[PDB]
């Protein structure tokens, strides 16, 4: 009779409401309102969310978390290296007295930056280790180049020198802290592959390409015949570039049956290929025989200008360094009597594990080598459980009562799929679920050699010595043949068929020296557990020793055969071990069928089911499906289905329906709902979004009151997913309890599609007043441009409709360049009644008689569709015409955080390793502080400076990018001159000047225009720039940091009045703002300094309204009679810098053409928006403006007289 | 070095004499020419008008001497509501004593100096109470 819609359309970001009262009866009705919200994403994410790319912030948020983990890793080995040479007293004097040992252990003193090899004394810093500088310039000397070299040469001459000879204490202290300070590649997980491992990276030049005789798509290829007797394995089509040309590429050689090698190639890239430059690396270290540390330093012998950090050795093993690091300490451990002491080792144990007993204890059997090596430097903690994750058990629940005084379910984890018991139950289902088919007749020629339990068990007791069963097999087993039979599934797929008892079974059948009954049930699920659980190599390897240990059997291929046992895969099942251990016996027949196995619950309900009596649990549809079950024998071969509701009493998944009986029910499960619970980010915060939304519209237009709606209909325009989830959860509002209405998702929800909004948007005008109420940006257009071709008259409706040049109509579209075409999209799919969508979507009728009387009802003689009423197009219009855009603001500066840290905490006189929260207040920056690049703050004489700004410079590569002026803009002059000459021989052509070759020209010949001076050579220059840029921090040297403000983080924009009337703008910097919000003060201040009260704050995504000139708005309040003018007078922050503030109109979403450098046309000019009205005013906005506040409704909040009454209402 | 405030107490035994080693200590201090904000100026003025009957006249003549020769008036600040919400989650003193040390902290005072503020602990870690009649 009355009905209530509620027409919602979900774009990417923006949700459009539309909430309705009509009576369709009576051909009558009138809009209750519309709105738009808008959640601000930027144009990048709406073209990154298609393909994806880190499109998350938790994925930044967690890549910056590594990072700072690491680097905490890093410091924790050197604070432990620090305590442990302190302790054994090996580093020099005035190093140990620059750090703590008291309260901050093993850290540097505040404001101290020491250097191992280097003194300070009366402002002069003198070397440290002068006989090993003189020891390496006589190397240098027999080679016989320079006696020039860096003090700081010489650790790797040292590291070289510890192999064979003693040196001091203070050097293996800087020996052992570089070796911290590069650990290299490695892998935790191990699992050694091939015994090869091949992987050679060699280069090798084509002699000649015998042609193949390999015709394909009209091309013959050749093959490929190197100098050493190797062929590329691939063919070649194009000669040009494999013509006596020299190719690279990395090579594995595996070890076939047949007995030769089987060689894989893979085109690498010198220099380029992280693996290339890593093998190619390895490779020189080995062919060497020599320590890493050994082969830098003979590079550093031959040539002294290679540089070696990120060049020369980038990324090898670990094990490289291990080896090297082992070597020199039991070399040096005979030679210092301290590294066999054993009251330091203990002293050094204690003050690492003072804690903890157990690990000092284990340690006090090891020497100086294993705490410097395997506990220290090179440990790395192994992978955090990923069992907290897992699914929980969908059957089994139990029930305690916690400290809380309640009583609580918890939840029994999922069963992993490599389970045996897991495995015989999938086994057990697909053999009972087989039904076989013939190939002359097609019938089902089963249940007739699958009648008894014998061929069952046959079946299974076949299965079990088998992996994986297919057509072939199954086919054999029954001895019939694949011309004649079927097995009602894929013909070429194979299916799991309990495979860990068969590879069981194999292993310990080659192992051998053993009888064929070692292997159980109880064996195999011992197995499963020693291989599942321990996740290591070592300890997998201990714990197979101590399996054949314990067990009466040979230590001596069982361990070889079960060491390479694959890890199992990552899977878990849907149930638990405790549903299939209830429930596998009612499967399994014959001998594996059992009476007794079968637990109280379920053999109680098997008997009542039998008998025939009534229990409370038992319906008809139970007597209806398991009259057969007469008796109790007759439970054999049981399904998951029947099974199920035998053990536990309930058919399936049938769900609770659902019913929210008010805005109580959403928001609380709003409240409950679980963050990164769906797909991708952007769905969960539009569905939250939506829900909020609806919240405050039922809130608002129901006041409380039930069934307020009556219909929603939902509209999505990747995102497909989100229909029947949205679907699923606002069914729980308009669903009908008598029955009527039952099912996942309820009848009223009614989907909504593309074509009906077009058909009815151009029936029933409203394309018209899309076109209508877009038109004066489009005048305001063709004014601009000065041309009349953005709009163009048609005499069929004889008016102007928007258009656009053939140049711009690239990705231009009429609707999407206003906020509120989502509002107009929900209010057409709201009027869209079900009718409608069930006739465009059935339009193939078969017979006009059906359908006729839709087509009367709906559609005005087939021509055009009824307005819903008579003043649809009128009101509609003014609706849109008189509505305000709200969007979702983040604002968030700093925000509470916890920190739960392990400690040694002591209770009831014993110490317990436990969790403790920090104390105190750690507030959490929620926004980035700066921008990455670091510039350095530098002055030049030749450059007059203002006040307010410094000078900041910055190194960049050297590149063609450098023309006249960027030389102009470089710090050091010399380079600057230097540049000028080369630019000035090569005719002021920045291309050809500074190309590679080009910059080693310049590099080689640097004579020629430095005046025959000497100079190195360039490969990157500091450029300066004349700013503002802050400091990173203010201790140690982040004083020396300068960097600027990030992206996105000018959040407060502040205006001020001063008492005679002059209004004065400011914008705050994100420090300010933090230490203000932590000193518990507001975000920006109340009074600038000049003597100004503060008018207002401005942020992005907040709404301004600016008054007409003649009107004077001082207090005119009153913000309900909003009209055509006042609404379009409202705009919104878009950027701020300095004193300038950036506005877009509040409507406008996309511009109709964006600016240009070379036309230098825009609809907004250079910076897409302007700091003053886009119309012919051109008033400054913030001369004028007032800040206004909405809800998330789009309602404008001003005070009242209630509201006052009740802001202190409320304290009483 | 570091600025230095006062509170109304000192005031209050610099004028009352009925112990004086406390007003010659009071007067010592005033001697330096002290930071004050006008809250403790008007808690002083209702304390001379109600306590010690002084009319109207003679103690606006001694607010304007003393503010113009003895001591420097600080100006009141717009964050003092904020500061003071802020700090009674630590602190519990009199609400009056809170406002003091926010106008009295956010003017960068570091030394506040007072009797009946239980001297010795640092407030925020800014300002410090210190009695100097002990
Ligand atoms: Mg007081």
């Amino acid at each position: 009779m009355i009905k209530n819609i509620l027409g919602l359309a979900l774009g990417t970001n923006s949700i459009g409401w539309a909430l309705v009262k009509q009576d369709f009866e009576n051909k009558q009705g009138e809009i209750l309102g519309m709105g738009s919200r808008i959640i601000p994403m930027s144009q990048d994410i709406l073209g990154d969310f298609g393909k994806g790319n880190s499109v998350s912030q938790t994925a930044e948020r967690t890549k910056y978390r590594s990072v700072r983990r690491l680097r905490e890793r890093f410091l924790l080995r050197r604070e432990r290296l620090h305590r442990v040479l302190y302790i054994l007293n090996f580093l020099p004097e005035h190093y140990a007295s620059q750090i703590d040992f008291e309260k901050r252990l093993g850290k540097f003193k505040v404001e101290t930056e020491p250097k191992l090899v280097w003194k300070n004394t009366d402002g002069q810093f003198s070397f440290l280790f002068q006989n090993s500088f003189n020891e390496m310039l006589e190397d240098f000397k027999a080679a016989g180049q320079e006696l020039k070299i860096p003090y700081d040469w010489t650790i790797y001459h040292l590291r070289k020198k510890a192999i064979s000879q003693k040196i001091e204490k203070e050097e293996l202290a800087w020996i052992l802290l570089n070796f911290n300070h590069k650990r290299g590649y490695y892998q935790l997980r191990g699992e050694d592959f091939e015994e090869e491992k091949d992987k050679t990276f060699v280069r090798l030049k084509v002699d000649r390409i015998v042609d193949s005789g390999e015709n394909v798509k009209g091309k013959i290829l050749y093959d490929v015949y190197f100098e050493n007797g190797w062929k590329y394995d691939k063919q070649v089509v194009k000669t040009e570039d494999w013509v006596d040309r020299t190719k690279e590429f990395i090579v594995s050689e595996s070890i076939l049956k047949n007995g030769e090698t089987k060689r894989t190639f893979k085109a690498v890239d010198s220099e380029k290929d992280w693996i290339a430059i890593k093998t190619k690396t390895e490779q020189e270290i080995e062919h060497s025989h020599k320590t890493v540390g050994t082969y830098i330093y003979e590079t550093l012998l031959q040539n002294p200008k290679q540089k070696i950090k990120g060049k020369l050795v980038r990324t090898i093993e670990r094990k490289f360094y291990k080896e090297e690091l082992r070597q020199i300490l039991e070399k040096q451990k005979e030679f210092h009597q301290e590294l066999q002491s054993d009251d330091l080792y203990n002293d050094c144990i204690r003050e690492l594990y003072r804690n903890n007993e157990v690990h000092q204890l284990t340690l006090r059997k090891k020497d100086f080598v294993h705490l410097f090596m395997e506990d220290i430097i090179f440990y790395q903690r192994p992978l955090r459980s990923q069992k907290s994750s897992v699914s929980n058990c969908t059957l089994e629940f139990r029930k305690y009562k916690g400290e809380n005084g309640a009583e609580h379910t918890q939840y029994l984890k999922a069963i992993p799929k490599s389970n045996p018991y897991y495995q015989e139950f999938r086994l057990w289902q697909w053999i009972f679920n087989l039904n076989l088919y013939t190939k002359d007749n097609d019938e089902n020629v089963t249940k007739v050699f699958l009648n008894t339990t014998q061929d069952f068990e046959n079946l299974f007791e076949f299965l079990n010595t088998r992996k994986e069963v297919d057509q072939k097999a199954l086919l054999k087993h029954f001895k019939l043949n694949e011309k004649t039979h079927r097995w009602n599934f894929v013909e070429d797929k194979k299916y799991p068929c309990n495979e860990t008892k068969t590879m069981i079974s194999s292993r310990l059948d080659k192992v051998e020296n053993i009888s064929d009954d070692f292997l159980t049930r109880d064996i195999e699920q011992k197995i499963w557990h020693i291989i599942y659980s321990v996740n290591d190599k070592v300890e997998y390897e201990k714990a197979l020793k101590s399996f054949a240990r314990k067990h009466h059997l040979d230590e001596s291929s069982f361990f070889e055969a079960f060491r390479k046992f694959p890890p199992f895969k990552s899977e878990y099942g849907s149930f638990s071990e405790k549903a299939i251990k209830k429930l596998l016996p009612l499967m399994r027949l014959g001998k594996y069928w059992n009476y007794a196995e079968i637990d109280k619950y379920s053999r109680e309900r098997i008997q009542k089911i039998i008998t025939g009596e009534y229990d409370e649990n038992i319906k008809d549809k139970v007597r209806e499906k398991s009259v057969h079950l007469t008796i109790e024998n007759d439970f054999q071969g049981l399904q998951l289905w029947l099974a199920q509701y035998i053990v536990y009493g309930r058919h399936s998944e049938a769900s609770m329906i659902g019913k929210w009986n008010s805005a109580n029910d959403l928001e609380v499960f709003l409240k409950d709902f679980k963050q990164h619970s769906l797909r991708n980010p952007i769905v969960e915060q539009v569905i939250t979004e939506t829900l909020r939304v609806v919240k405050d519209i039922w809130l608002k237009y129901g006041n409380g009151t039930k069934d307020f709606f009556n219909e929603i209909h939902i509209e999505l325009g990747d995102t497909r997913y989100i229909s029947k989830y949205i679907s699923g959860i606002l069914s729980n509002i308009v669903r009908v309890e008598d029955g009527s209405d039952e099912g996942v998702n309820s009848k009223n929800i009614v989907p909504g599609n593309g074509k009906i909004t077009t058909q009815l948007k151009q029936d029933w005008g409203l394309n018209d007043v899309w076109n209508d109420l877009i038109l004066p940006r489009f005048e305001r257009m063709n004014q601009l441009t000065n041309s009349k071709d953005f709009t163009a008259w048609n005499e069929n409706h004889q008016k102007f409709l928007p258009t656009v040049p053939i140049e711009f109509s690239k990705g231009f579209s009429k609707k999407r360049i206003d906020h509120r075409h989502h509002a107009l999209d929900a209010l057409v799919i709201a009027c869209a009644t079900t009718d409608h969508v069930n006739l465009l979507n059935n339009q193939s009728a078969k017979s006009d008689t059906k359908r006729y009387d839709l087509k009367k009802k709906l559609m005005k003689f087939p021509k055009q569709f009824l307005k819903p009423w008579e003043k649809f197009t009128v009101d509609a219009k003014h609706n849109l015409e008189s509505i305000i855009v709200s969007f979702k603001q983040n604002l968030r500066v700093i925000n509470k955080a916890t920190n739960y840290y392990e400690k040694y905490v002591e209770k009831d006189g014993t110490k317990n390793k436990e969790r403790v929260e920090q104390a105190g207040t750690n507030w959490a920056i929620r926004k980035p502080m700066h921008k990455d690049t670091v510039s350095g703050k530098v002055d030049l004489p030749w450059v007059k400076v203002p006040k307010g700004k410094i000078l900041t410079a910055t190194r960049k590569s050297l590149d063609s990018s450098f023309d006249l002026k960027s030389i102009g803009s470089i710090t050091d002059t010399g380079i600057q001159k230097i540049l000028k000459n080369y630019l000035a021989f090569k005719d002021g052509n920045p291309e050809l000047a500074f190309s590679p070759e080009g910059i080693d020209d310049l590099n080689k010949n640097i004579e020629k225009y430095n005046d025959g001076k000497p100079h190195q050579p360039i490969n990157k220059v500091r450029v300066f720039e004349l700013g503002s840029k802050f400091q990173v921090g203010q201790t140690g040297n982040k004083k020396g940091k300068y960097v600027e403000a990030a992206k996105g983080t000018n959040l407060f924009f502040a205006v001020y009045e001063d008492e005679k009337g002059k209004r004065s703008y400011e914008t705050i910097p994100l420090n300010e703002v933090i230490e203000r919000q932590k000193q518990g003060l507001t975000s920006v201040p109340l009074e600038n300094e000049k003597g100004s009260r503060l008018l207002f704050d401005l942020s992005p995504n907040d709404l301004v309204y600016v008054p007409e000139i003649d009107e004077n708005i001082d207090s005119n309040f009153v913000f309900s009679n909003l009209n055509k003018e006042k609404i379009s007078r409202i705009y919104k922050v878009e950027k701020t810098s300095g004193t300038e503030c950036y506005f877009v109109r509040q409507d406008i979403a996309y511009l109709i053409k964006q600016y240009d450098a070379k036309t230098k046309i825009g609809e907004l000019e250079s910076q897409n928006k302007l700091q003053v009205t886009m119309t012919d005013d051109r008033i400054r906005i913030t001369d004028t403006c007032v800040k206004i506040n909405c809800d998330r409704l789009g309602n404008i909040n001003f005070i009242t007289k209630e509201k006052i009454k009740q802001i202190f209402n409320e304290f009483r | 070095l570091d600025k230095i405030a006062i509170d109304t107490n000192i005031l209050l035994y610099a004028y009352d004499n009925r112990d004086l080693d406390k007003q010659d200590r009071a007067v010592e201090i005033l001697l330096k020419k002290p930071f004050v904000t006008q809250l403790v100026v008007f808690e002083f003025i209702k304390v001379l008008e109600r306590r010690f009957k002084m009319d109207k006249k003679e103690i606006t003549k001694l607010t304007i001497k003393l503010l113009k020769e003895v001591i420097i008036p600080l100006s009141l600040h717009r964050d003092i509501y904020n500061y003071s919400q802020f700090l009674l989650q630590r602190y519990n003193f009199g609400l009056s004593d809170i406002l003091v040390l926010s106008d009295s902290i956010l003017n960068n005072c570091t030394i506040l100096l007072s009797e009946d503020m239980c001297n010795g602990m640092i407030v925020d870690k800014k300002l410090k109470i210190v009695n100097p009649f002990l």
